[PDB]
RNA sequence: GGGUAGCGGAGAAAUUCCAAUCGAACUUGGAGAUAGCUGGUUCUCUCCGAAAUAGCUUUAGGGCUAGCCUCGAGGUAAAGAGUCAUGGAGGUAGAGCACUGUUUGGACUAGGGGCCCUUCUCGGGUUACCGAAUUCAGAUAAACUCCGAAUGCCAUGUACUUAUACUCGGGAGUCAGACUGCGAGUGAUAAGAUCCGUAGUCGAAAGGGAAACAGCCCAGACCACCAGUUAAGGUCCCCAAAUAUAUGUUAAGUGGAAAAGGAUGUGGGGUUGCUUAGACAACCAGGAUGUUGGCUUAGAAGCAGCCACCAUUGAAAGAGUGCGUAAUAGCUCACUGGUCGAGUGACCCCGCGCCGAAAAUGUACCGGGGCUAAACAUAUUACCGAAACUGUGGAUGAACC
RNA sequence: AUAGGCCCAGGCGACUGUUUAGCAAAAACACAGGUCUCUGCAAAACCGUAAGGUGACGUAUAGGGGCUGACGCCUGCCCGGUGCUGGAAGGUUAAGAGGAGUGCUUAGCUUCGGCGAAGGUACGAAUUGAAGCCCCAGUAAACGGCGGCCGUAACUAUAACGGUCCUAAGGUAGCGAAAUUCCUUGUCGGGUAAGUUCCGACCCGCACGAAAGGCGCAACGAUCUGGGCACUGUCUCAACGAGAGACUCGGUGAAAUUAUAGUACCUGUGAAGAUGCAGGUUACCCGCGACAGGACGGAAAGACCCCGUGGAGCUUUACUGCAAC
RNA sequence: CUGGGGCGGUCGCCUCCUAAAGAGUAACGGAGGCGCCCAAAGGUUCCCUCAGAAUGGAUGGAAAUCAUUCGCAGAGUGUAAAGGCACAAGGGAGCUUGACUGCGAGACUGACAAGUCGAGCAGGGACGAAAGUCGGGCUUAGUGAUCCGGUGGUUCCGCAUGGAAGGGCCAUCGCUCAACGGAUAAAAGCUACCCCGGGGAUAACAGGCUUAUCUCCCCCAAGAGUCCACAUCGACGGGGAGGUUUGGCACCUCGAUGUCGGCUCGUCGCAUCCUGGGGCUGUAGUCGGUCCCAAGGGUUGGGCUGUUCGCCCAUUAAAGCGGCAC
RNA sequence: CUGGUAGUUAUGGCGAGAAGGUCACACCCGUUCCCAUACCGAACACGGUAGUUAAGCUUCUCUGCGCCAAUGGUAGUUGGGGGCUUCCCCCUGCGAGAGUAGGUCGCUGCCGGG
């Protein structure tokens, strides 16, 4: 998951204060994985969690990724002093605020959904809760 | 490759609503008409709004989305 | 959108230089790069300053702008200076065959043991190319030749403590993960079960031959290896129990593929993977017969196996993908030579017979008389030997079979 | 014994030698060279008391003007400060998707590309391979806004408090700042990092607390007192004051470092299934029959594997829950009557705990002792506790009578 | 008692000499030899303002300067650029010469307005006016520089031979992991039980490279490098003995250093490494012989590093100058 | 200038974001522009409305022009961006030169130098029937002082007097002075032969903070392991501890904390190399593997490399890893 | 009653449906004159009033689109305190945006004709 293009190549880290303004109620699937505390979810973590959910379902039922990594983040290499302008873009993150349903799934029984989502949750740097519609 | 920026142009309101001003007092500095000339007010060549006569400054609405500054003696 | 690259080759009196270029183009497709240009220069010995003659270095720069290639790929491993001289002369990025293979593995590689092997290679490959830059770095802008107490050198251990120390850490880590293989070997070794190891060139079809023999001749036929029409599909050895319809048992092992001009650093890592092949009872060399350059592929393979340390091991030269031809018949044998199609069952049933001729020779016929009270021994003969006939008397059961010498000690009383 | 002398000699050449001095000798003079640099600069009390910023600078550790201090003077609807009221400018927080960008999933047709193709791929029939619109639902933003606060800011008042303000002169110092909180950037949402904003303290602030501890908490030292009351923080002993009161929690020395994750810890709630016409635990029978159900296989007889998974005797027993056999035999469960005589079994939420938890001289992650409260929670009240404030006496500046 | 250790194999320098008085004795300097160049004699060159000198009481087989460095074999291609030397007489240029004219001034003349001689004065055009430069030739033991592309070379020549493009010309002979080698502890051998050093073949410098010489080379060296024999307290691993000092006594008697000191340890704390602060833990008072962990011990206002509109020496196609020619 | 200095980059002006809803506000923070242009692209009068899509039409094609309907701007606005603009500031046409001279109450902005806006008055105009508007351009960049020269003008001065020379005043022109408040008309390097003044304001060593990186330990479990996730391993991802690495920072020390390796002497941690005890094992046995407990003692002679390290020879029960100013 | 002309954030607008007409208003007929078209009497201008409410115009109904919009709650937040500090919580005051109940097919002034 990467933005096809971006207005600006570099961008503020921002902050993660408050409950997510939207996407706090499961809207597509039966079951959803709700963030309980805030964190940056990198695209590498979203892919890890997606494959983990999907493999366990065996091409059965649907998986909605409700978060997208819109925000680039930069880094400085090792052995580079501070200054000389902002570092090069490294990757892509989605700042997930608390209460944000990150994944949703439908078309499998509760037990498989609940199992799929715990496998997904173990790849994410955030405390999760499984919630249903 | 960045590092540049112009001097700030100290735009915005220079006298308050309800304040006695002398003729020629700049009321508002602006690019374009954020605010429009009212009664006894003129728009300078760079959109500066100024009092044409002495009087009290009044910022009014002039129709839903627009705004104007008048000077009533 | 696959980026644009340009490939450069030099015939140092190479036997089939034409293939080496086709292959490097195939490799470039595998790394996901679009080969726009093919620059061939026919000199005897390579220019130790710019790999190609300084004349061609312009002829490339010219074609690289006309085709718009972001980087240029060189068919031989380039010296450090050899690279820097091109970087400046071309004003473009440069990647030799070694760095191009190291990229392909790095992608394809999805086990720790593999990932480390390839990290060790890339570091061993890159270490030099940083050395000359790391020494030149701050020779102009230095501490006035260090007339101070600071002590030490910025000449050595700028690289050797940045890289080379971590190469020592990564080898120490890889040694620990290959010593754990001796513990997984332990049971097979102790049980003295004969090992039939597949080798060959990439795409040869060996991971497919394996899949074939696991469908047909495995108790658990749910488990097939990854097969696909890409270069270096497999990178980690598999081991699968093959139980023939007669009840003879061997292990079938599928390894990494080989490819011409394989980096002398990757070769050190390979030795760990081919550990089962060197210790194999039989060696099955699979060649792609359908391809034109198969005598070229086969010799390049053998030359590699010698470097890996595969010596004095019974070999069988299986020629594969027969179906792609119309002239040749499917199953044929001519000593070590065997023509077959990995897709087809008849081919495998035939390959199976060839294995059963080389491994289970010591299996000879013998007669046994087992009283009814010790039935368990009838089960052993039904499970661990090929029964020809099963005779029944009043005193007990009389069964004549092909058994191993190991069984002719155990059932000796019968 | 002689010669070559410093803008110079001499040199089989090293910057080598020219009186213990040599990339240019020694001595006197110019000369108290110059030094935006370092060091140093000597009596006392009283009143006030900064700055470490802006701009410009061959400027960046210098300077100049301004800002901030001080002294004097002047005029002065008091023009300064706070709050209330009233008015107003302004797009941040939040939010939102109306625009612009980023984006998920449907539905919808265009088309092109796959796919078959009477075809010249002109036209059909399919597509889920792409596709640009289109709507429906749903997201997202420092450089998006249909919206939009709190504050802050500018004014006005005939409001209530308060006491500064401004102008002109004389004299400055300052132009390395630090940390803490809050809002940002840079960084890795690292730094006792760096750079702004904003408040505070330090700087230039002693006192009490935080073991010790510029920058944290409390609070400002005119002098004296063997007086009093309080702040933060405390009250078992070191050590002044509660071994205080009430109701709970914790067993970990948790308290008195540490996460993902893991778990039959313990307290409280809240749903809920079975239950003296007998549950749940154990103990006493039974646990059969078609029948080795069929296929498969050498053998598969409940129990390698595949496919079915019906009925039967009644108290009910699966075409079988685990072991076992080579296959059989054998032991066991489910599932029922009997005995026994009260509870027993799921799930969710909260409190406090547990594991996860390894570093180098010596206990060493409460200052110590030591604590099962001397810990924690909620509520209460006494006391201790500062150079705070008060009392008494004294000294002293200013203003006004 | 006093009197060479020796041998094998490399690098460098021919050699004996010379050198950084006081950290370098060498591979550096010198050297004989080589070559280039200047110099016709009041020589050139050098010192000096000059006179006067050295050169030389010499005279091209001589003298000055540059480079190279015995000897042996050799020293390739390039004169396009830069220098030097010569040529040519066009272009440009200075002072000087020249003085057409033009301002200013005024005796007059004025039709008002303006004209305006003579003289004076301030400028001044053409024309004239050298070297240098611009241009042409030579010169590399002057400063310097010494390529690609495409085929055939079946081999074998890392660098041939044949086509082309460009160049002033394309690095010749010889040599090559080197006092020179990035990949590189290059590859194979030797030597060792084990050899990143050493030695010798392959590969190798993008060609190291021919008088800032290339390649050899007997003799020579307090030169550097590798190996062997001798021999041994160098070491396994230390022991004993002698003298001088140390120590005690008698005599004599300094020094650097030093805020005052009744000057423990641990863990912490703090300008982030504490004898001195906190909490603990230890500890009777005073010495002598010993040892150096600490007192961020002593010594020297850090040589490194930065800064200062601080110096100084050196360079040059930095600026501006000056001698000399 | 500079998260030491050098190298690279930058230096003045304009727009935005950073900027915390007045103004202002830093960084070698994030993005872009400028060093002009226009005789109309200026003034004024009058008149007008754009983009795009649907639909139909010859050359005509997805897209030229024409017609219709729907179209608040999805266009345009010389030129970046922001703020504006459909009564248009956008588009036509007619006449024009106000892209005027003298000024200017009063404001804004500013340390100063400068910069910005300005009603209104007079002279004389342009357009307009008049009202009126017009001292350039929708607004905000497009520039550079003084000194010294040049040209033009002049009821100014003219060194006894008349002139003149020369100066003054008004107008205007000539340097990338761009390091853009401009040291001069005129300015590059080396110092390891160095020197002085200073600085822990500032680097190299060690300490400190930090812990990205590093080492070690974990979670999840797709895989590997002959069947078989968890004997032994473990991808994609996730969470910690440590403070030995590579780094970041510049807090102590520049009136000196004076050095890598080796030698001598050790001491400490345990994340244990050996020896001791145990659990699991792909533990038949032997030989092993792995984890738990365990720091009492022990833990080597050589060759090569200056080498820590490494490689090798030969041993050993073992030839542990770290800390202590490496 | 209708023509003109103002004011008022669209509660005023748009869209849909209906009715009305010498009392104006309008379209409508003409191009001789003033005056027009970068071509066109379309427009602009001028002269007519045969013809018609079809359209604009005026009045009436409608909540489909827009527009306006409480209360309550929430977000945020000044000040004051706490934590386990990517942040979170408590007290006091202020208090959105969205969403919702609901409101709206305007209101108001002058002048002429009726
Ligand atoms: N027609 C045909 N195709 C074959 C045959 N054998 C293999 N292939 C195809 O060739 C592909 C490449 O062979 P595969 O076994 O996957 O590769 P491999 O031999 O394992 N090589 P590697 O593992 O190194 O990538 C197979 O995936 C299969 O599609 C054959 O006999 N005939
Ligand atoms: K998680
Ligand atoms: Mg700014
Ligand atoms: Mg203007
Ligand atoms: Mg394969
Ligand atoms: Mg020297
Ligand atoms: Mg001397
Ligand atoms: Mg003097
Ligand atoms: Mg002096
Ligand atoms: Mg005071
Ligand atoms: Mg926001
Ligand atoms: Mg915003
Ligand atoms: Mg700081
Ligand atoms: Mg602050
Ligand atoms: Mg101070
Ligand atoms: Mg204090
Ligand atoms: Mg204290
Ligand atoms: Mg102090
Ligand atoms: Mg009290
Ligand atoms: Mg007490
Ligand atoms: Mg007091
Ligand atoms: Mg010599
Ligand atoms: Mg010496
Ligand atoms: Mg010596
Ligand atoms: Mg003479
Ligand atoms: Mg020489
Ligand atoms: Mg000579
Ligand atoms: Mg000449
Ligand atoms: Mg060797
Ligand atoms: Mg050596
Ligand atoms: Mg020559
Ligand atoms: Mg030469
Ligand atoms: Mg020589
Ligand atoms: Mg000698
Ligand atoms: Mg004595
Ligand atoms: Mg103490
Ligand atoms: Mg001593
Ligand atoms: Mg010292
Ligand atoms: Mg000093
Ligand atoms: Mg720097
Ligand atoms: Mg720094
Ligand atoms: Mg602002
Ligand atoms: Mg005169
Ligand atoms: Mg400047
Ligand atoms: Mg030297
Ligand atoms: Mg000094
Ligand atoms: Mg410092
Ligand atoms: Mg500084
Ligand atoms: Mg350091
Ligand atoms: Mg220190
Ligand atoms: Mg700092
Ligand atoms: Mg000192
Ligand atoms: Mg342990
Ligand atoms: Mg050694
Ligand atoms: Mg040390």
């Amino acid at each position: 998951l990467v933005p096809k293009r971006v207005k600006y190549r570099r961008e503020f880290r921002g902050n993660m204060r408050g409950r997510a303004k939207g996407g706090t109620e499961v809207a597509f699937g039966e079951y959803g994985l709700q963030a309980v505390e805030a964190s940056w979810i990198t695209n590498r973590q979203i892919e890890a969690a997606r494959i983990a959910m999907t493999r366990y379902m065996k091409r059965g039922g649907k998986v909605w990724i409700k978060i997208f990594p819109h925000k680039s983040y930069t880094s400085k290499p090792i052995g580079v002093r501070m200054g000389k302008g902002k570092g090069a873009p490294e990757g892509w993150v989605s700042p997930v605020k608390r209460g944000k349903i990150m994944f949703e799934i439908a078309g499998v029984p509760e037990d498989v959904a609940r199992e799929a989502l715990r496998l997904a949750a173990h790849k994410l740097p955030v405390k999760t809760k499984i919630v249903k519609r | 490759s960045n590092g540049r920026d112009s001097e700030s142009k100290r735009l915005g309101a220079k006298r308050a609503d309800g304040q006695f001003v002398t003729g020629g007092s700049i009321l508002y500095r602006q690019r374009g008409t954020k605010i429009y000339p009212g009664t006894n007010v003129g728009r300078g060549g760079d959109d500066t709004l100024f009092a044409k006569t002495d009087g009290v400054v009044r910022f009014e609405r002039m129709g839903r989305d627009k705004k104007k500054v008048s000077v009533y003696p | 959108m696959e980026k644009k690259v340009l490939i450069v080759g030099i015939s140092q009196k190479q036997k089939d230089f034409d293939y080496s270029m086709e292959e490097l183009a195939n490799l470039a497709a595998a790394n996901n790069m679009e080969v726009v240009g093919e620059i061939r220069q026919n000199i005897d010995r390579e220019n130790r300053a710019t790999y190609v003659g300084k004349g061609k270095v312009d002829e490339i720069k010219g074609l690289a702008e006309m085709q718009d290639a972001r980087l240029i790929i060189f068919n031989d491993e380039l010296s450090p200076s050899q690279i820097r001289n091109l970087e400046e002369a071309l004003e473009l990025d440069v990647m030799d065959r070694t760095g191009l293979i190291l990229a392909i593995f790095a992608n394809r590689a999805k086990t720790k043991e593999a990932q480390l092997q390839v990290q060790i290679a890339k570091l061993q490959y890159e270490l030099p190319r940083i050395f000359g830059q790391g020494e030149d770095m701050d020779q102009q802008s230095g501490k006035g030749g260090l007339s101070n107490r600071g002590s030490g050198e910025k000449k050595i251990e700028t690289d050797r403590r940045t890289i080379k120390h971590q190469i020592r850490h990564l080898q120490k880590e890889l040694d620990m993960l290959v010593d754990d293989r001796e513990v997984r070997r332990r049971k097979r070794k102790k049980n003295e079960i004969p090992v039939v190891s597949l080798v060959g060139y990439t795409n040869a079809g060996k991971s497919t031959t394996m899949n074939g023999l696991v469908r047909a001749y495995s108790e658990t036929a749910d488990k097939q290896v990854f097969e696909k029409d890409m270069l270096f599909a497999t990178l980690e050895t598999s081991v699968r129990e093959i139980v023939l319809p007669d009840n003879k048992q061997f292990l079938l092992t599928d390894t990494v593929g080989f490819v011409s001009k394989l980096p002398h650093q990757l070769v050190k890592a390979f030795r760990s993977t081919l550990e089962e092949a060197r210790d194999a009872d039989l060696l099955i060399h699979v060649v792609d017969y359908s391809d034109p350059h198969y005598k070229t592929m086969m010799k390049t393979t053998e030359e590699t196996l010698k470097v890996v340390g595969v010596e004095d091991v019974p070999v069988i030269y299986a020629y594969n993908k027969a179906d792609l031809l119309e002239d040749e018949m499917y199953p044929k044998q001519t000593g070590n030579t065997i023509i077959f199609s990995a897709r087809e069952e008849e081919s495998l049933e035939f390959l199976t017979e060839v294995i059963r001729k080389e491994l289970f020779a010591s299996y000879e016929k013998a007669t046994f008389l087992i009283p009814f009270e010790a039935g368990q021994v009838v089960a052993y003969l039904n499970e661990h030997a090929d029964i020809l006939e099963t005779e029944y008397l009043e005193n007990g059961t009389q069964i004549v079979a092909e058994v191993s010498p190991a069984d002719l000690q155990k059932l000796a009383e019968y």
